[PDB]
C-alpha cells in the first residue's frame, strides 16, 4: 500500500494572498484534500497511508507519520501555520528519514544481497511550496543542499537521502495577486524554475508550477495519475546510437503485485568480497546500461523470470518507434562482474508485441551463457561432467548474491539437487554483525520517532525581559480559565455576575464550547441517549 | 543644492563617525537628485557605496528596521545585513510602523519567524497581514512589483527626509 507524504511549505512566505482571496497556505490544505479525493475516486486505494511534514523543527516537522489515522492527519492538516523559515533542506532530510527509517529494521534494502525490484514500499512526496528563497537565519540559500549532520546509522549505505521507491514532487505555487488572463494555460503545465525541481528531477518526479486554480486542478489530476508502485531505474545509453534525451533517463518501472512476486535481483554495482569489512555505498537508482544492439529474447519453458512494464518515457517512446518486438535491447549494470567493468547482461529491453509498452525483463546474471546451458540439460538429460564443468565455469562468473535466487529457480524447475543446492557463503561476517546492529539501532530510532510525533512536543514562550532571567507571560492558547475554582482567573469586569453565577453554583439553587466538528455529533449523541419503542 | 558637495560632505562625516550627519547630507544629495524623492534616486548618486554607508549610518544609530529597509535598495539584496540587524533588539526607530516600507516577501517572512519565536503576536499580525498583501505577491507581473517598490522608497525616503530634516 502506498504512502502519500505531503511536505506543506510552512514558512512565512505561504502567507501570500491570491487572486482568491485565500493565502498559499489556505491553498496548500484545499490541494491537499482535492488530491485525497480524487484519490478515493480510485477504488484501488483503500488502503493508503497519507503522512504530513512541515518546515518546522525537527520536535515538531512530522506532523503526522506512522500509525497516524486519517483523523489526526485532518485535525493537523488545518490546523497549520505558516510562521517559519523556509528550511527546504532540512524538512526534505526529515520527510526522507521518516520515509527510511523502517528500512533497515524490516530489510527491505536488501544490502549487498542484489536489488530486488519486488522489495518496495512505495512511496511520494508531494512538496507544496512557493518560489521564495530558502532561509536558514543567517541568510539566503538559493540553492537547494540537504544536510548531513545528523545521519540515520546505515545512511552511509547508499550516498543519498532518496531511495528506490521514492519520488519528490512540487507543486510550485504561483498564484499572483491579480488574476492573468490567459487562453494558453490549457496546455501542458511547465516545470517550475526553483531550487526544488533538479532534487524533484533526481529522485524520477517533477515539479509542477502553477499559475491558476484550473491549472492546480490540472497538476494535481496529473499527481493522482502518478501515485504508483515501482522502483526507479536509472537508464543508460552504454555504445553509440542502433546528446539525444532517450540517451539517460531516471524512469519508473511498474511492480505489480498479485505481495508483489520475484525471482531475480537488479544487480549490485559492485562486486561482493569477504575481504573487504564495509559495504561500498550504492546509488539509489541502479544505473543500468542498455546495449543498443539488437539481440533476440531468450526465455525457455517453466522459467522463473521476471516482466516490468515501464512507464512512458523517452526512452519508450525511442523503443517503439523504431517497431521491431522481436529483438531486444540487452542491459547490465557496470562494475558488477569480477573481472570485466562493464559486466554481463542481466536482462533485456523488449517492446510489448502489440506495439503497446516497453518491459524489463530480469534474468540470472548472465542468460545468454546459462539459458542455452540450462536449456540443453533440460532438453537431453542427470547432469554430465562435460555440461557440469561449463556450469561451474558460468558459477566462476555469477555473483554471490544470485546462487539463492538461482538455486530456487532451478528447485522449482525440476531439479532441486543440483550443484547450486550446495552451500552459501555470502558476505562477509563483518557485514552481517555491521547490517545486524544497524537493525537494532534502526529499531532504536524507530520507536523513538513513532512515540515523538504526537503528544511529544509541546511548546510554551516568554518575553525574557533583557537587563538594559525575568520573563513575562503571555496569553497561551491552552489558558483553561478556571474561573470557578481560581479566583485570580476572574476579570473585574464581571466579577460580580460571576460571583453570584459561583454562589449560585455552590449552594442547592465552557460548557457548549464544543470544538465545532463534535457539535453536529449525529451518531455519537444518540448513541449515548436512550432507544424509543419501535413502531406497530 | 550640488550633489556631489553634498555626497562629498556626507563621506566626510561618515570619516569622522558622525552617522546622523552623514544621513543628513546622504538624505539631502537624494532629495537633491529626484524632486523630494518623487523620482527615483538616479542609480550614479546612490550607488551600491552611498547606500551600504547610509545602511552603516543607520546600522551605528541602531536604527535596526530602517537598516532593513535601506538593504533592499541595493542591486542586490543584502540579506545578511538584513537578517543580521533585525536580530538586534535595541531598537530606536518605530519597529512595526515602519513594516509598510518592506517589500519584499523574504524580509518580512524573515521578520515574521522572528517574531513568533520571539512570541511578539502582534508584531507577528503586523507582519502576516504585510505579506498577505496582493501587492506584495512575488508572482506579480514584474510591473506591479517594480511600482510596488518605488513606492515604497518614495514613502521610506520621505519619511527619512522628514525624520533626518
Amino acid at each position: 500500500m502506498p504512502i502519500l507524504l505531503f511536505l506543506i511549505d510552512t514558512s512565512a512566505s505561504m502567507n501570500q494572498r491570491s487572486h482568491l482571496g485565500t493565502t498559499y497556505l489556505d491553498t496548500a490544505k484545499g490541494a491537499v484534500e482535492t488530491f485525497m479525493k480524487l484519490r478515493a475516486r480510485d477504488p484501488a486505494s483503500r488502503g493508503d497511508r497519507y503522512m504530513l511534514v512541515t518546515f518546522e523543527e525537527p520536535p515538531y516537522a512530522i506532523k503526522a507519520g506512522w500509525k497516524e489515522n486519517h483523523a489526526t492527519f485532518m485535525n493537523e492538516l488545518k490546523n497549520l501555520q505558516a510562521e517559519g523559515l523556509t528550511t527546504l533542506g532540512q524538512s526534505l532530510r526529515t520527510a526522507f528519514d521518516l520515509l527510511n527509517l523502517n528500512r533497515l529494521v524490516t530489510g527491505i534494502d536488501n544490502y549487498g544481497q542484489g536489488r530486488n525490484p519486488f522489495f518496495l514500499e512505495p512511496a511520494i512526496i508531494i512538496t507544496i511550496t512557493d518560489g521564495s528563497k530558502l532561509t536558514t537565519t543567517s541568510g539566503v540559500q538559493d540553492e537547494l543542499h540537504l544536510p548531513l549532520n545528523s545521519p540515520l546509522p546505515g545512511s552511509e549505505l547508499t550516498k543519498e537521502p532518496f531511495r528506490w521507491d521514492q519520488r519528490l514532487f512540487a507543486l510550485v505555487l504561483r498564484l499572483p495577486g491579480t488574476m492573468s488572463v490567459e487562453s494558453e494555460q490549457l496546455t501542458g503545465v511547465p516545470l517550475d524554475d526553483s531550487a526544488i525541481t533538479p532534487m524533484c528531477e533526481v529522485t524520477g518526479g517533477r515539479s509542477y508550477s502553477v499559475c491558476s486554480p484550473r491549472m492546480l486542478n490540472q497538476c494535481l489530476e496529473s499527481l493522482v495519475q502518478k501515485v504508483q508502485s515501482g522502483v526507479v531505474i536509472n537508464f543508460e545509453k552504454a555504445g553509440p546510437d542502433p546528446s539525444q534525451p532517450w540517451h539517460s533517463c531516471h524512469k519508473l518501472i511498474y511492480v505489480r503485485p498479485n505481495v508483489p512476486i520475484g525471482h531475480w535481483p537488479v544487480p549490485e554495482s559492485f562486486w561482493p568480497d569477504q575481504n573487504s569489512p564495509t559495504l561500498p555505498p550504492r546509488t539509489s537508482h541502479p544505473v543500468v546500461k542498455f546495449s543498443c544492439t539488437d539481440c533476440e529474447p531468450m526465455v525457455i519453458d517453466k522459467l522463473p523470470f521476471d516482466k516490468y512494464e515501464l512507464e512512458p518515457s523517452p526512452l519508450t517512446q525511442f523503443i517503439l518507434e523504431r517497431k521491431s518486438p522481436q529483438t531486444c535491447w540487452q542491459v547490465y549494470v557496470s562494475n558488477s562482474a569480477k573481472y570485466s567493468e562493464l559486466g554481463h547482461p542481466f536482462g533485456y529491453l523488449k517492446a510489448s508485441t502489440a506495439l503497446n509498452c516497453v518491459n524489463l525483463f530480469v534474468m540470472p546474471y548472465n542468460y545468454p551463457v546459462l539459458l542455452p546451458l540450462l536449456d540443453d540439460l533440460f532438453k537431453v538429460h542427470k547432469p554430465t561432467l562435460k555440461w557440469r564443468q561449463s556450469f561451474e565455469s558460468y558459477l566462476k562468473t555469477m555473483p554471490p548474491y544470485y546462487l539463492g535466487p538461482l538455486k530456487k529457480a532451478v528447485r522449482m524447475m525440476g531439479a532441486p539437487n543440483l550443484i547450486a543446492d550446495s552451500m552459501e557463503y555470502g558476505l562477509s561476517y563483518s557485514v552481517i554483525s555491521y547490517l545486524k546492529k544497524l537493525s537494532q539501532q534502526a529499531k532504536i530510532e524507530s520507536d523513538r520517532v513513532i512515540g515523538s510525533v504526537g503528544k511529544k512536543v509541546v511548546q510554551e514562550t516568554g518575553i525574557k525581559v533583557r537587563s538594559r532571567g525575568f520573563q513575562v507571560a503571555l496569553l497561551n492558547k491552552d489558558l483553561k480559565p478556571q474561573t470557578f475554582r481560581n479566583a485570580y482567573d476572574i476579570p473585574r469586569r464581571n466579577l460580580l455576575d460571576h460571583l453570584t453565577r459561583m454562589r449560585s453554583n455552590l449552594l442547592k439553587s465552557q460548557v457548549h464550547s464544543v470544538p465545532i466538528a463534535q457539535m453536529g455529533n449525529y451518531q455519537e449523541y444518540l448513541k449515548q441517549v436512550p432507544s424509543p419503542l419501535r413502531e406497530l | 543644492n550640488n550633489h556631489s558637495w553634498l555626497i562629498i560632505q556626507a563621506d566626510i562625516y561618515f570619516a569622522t563617525n558622525q552617522y546622523s550627519a552623514a544621513l543628513h547630507y546622504y538624505l539631502q544629495a537624494g532629495a537633491v537628485c529626484s524632486d523630494f524623492f518623487n523620482k527615483a534616486v538616479p542609480p550614479d548618486v546612490y550607488t551600491d557605496q552611498v547606500i551600504k554607508r547610509m545602511i552603516k549610518c543607520c546600522s551605528l544609530l541602531n536604527c535596526h528596521t530602517q537598516v532593513a529597509i535601506l538593504c533592499q535598495f541595493l542591486r542586490e539584496i543584502d540579506y545578511k545585513t538584513a537578517f543580521k540587524s533585525l536580530q538586534e533588539q535595541n531598537s530606536h526607530d518605530a519597529m512595526d510602523s515602519y513594516y509598510d516600507y518592506i517589500w519584499d516577501v523574504t524580509i518580512l517572512e524573515y521578520l515574521t519567524y522572528l517574531h513568533h519565536k520571539r512570541g511578539e503576536t502582534d508584531k507577528r499580525q503586523i507582519a502576516i497581514k504585510a505579506i498577505g498583501q496582493t501587492e506584495l505577491n512575488a508572482s506579480n507581473p514584474e510591473e506591479v512589483l517594480q511600482l510596488a517598490a518605488q513606492r515604497r522608497k518614495k514613502k521610506f525616503l520621505q519619511a527619512m527626509a522628514k525624520l533626518y530634516f
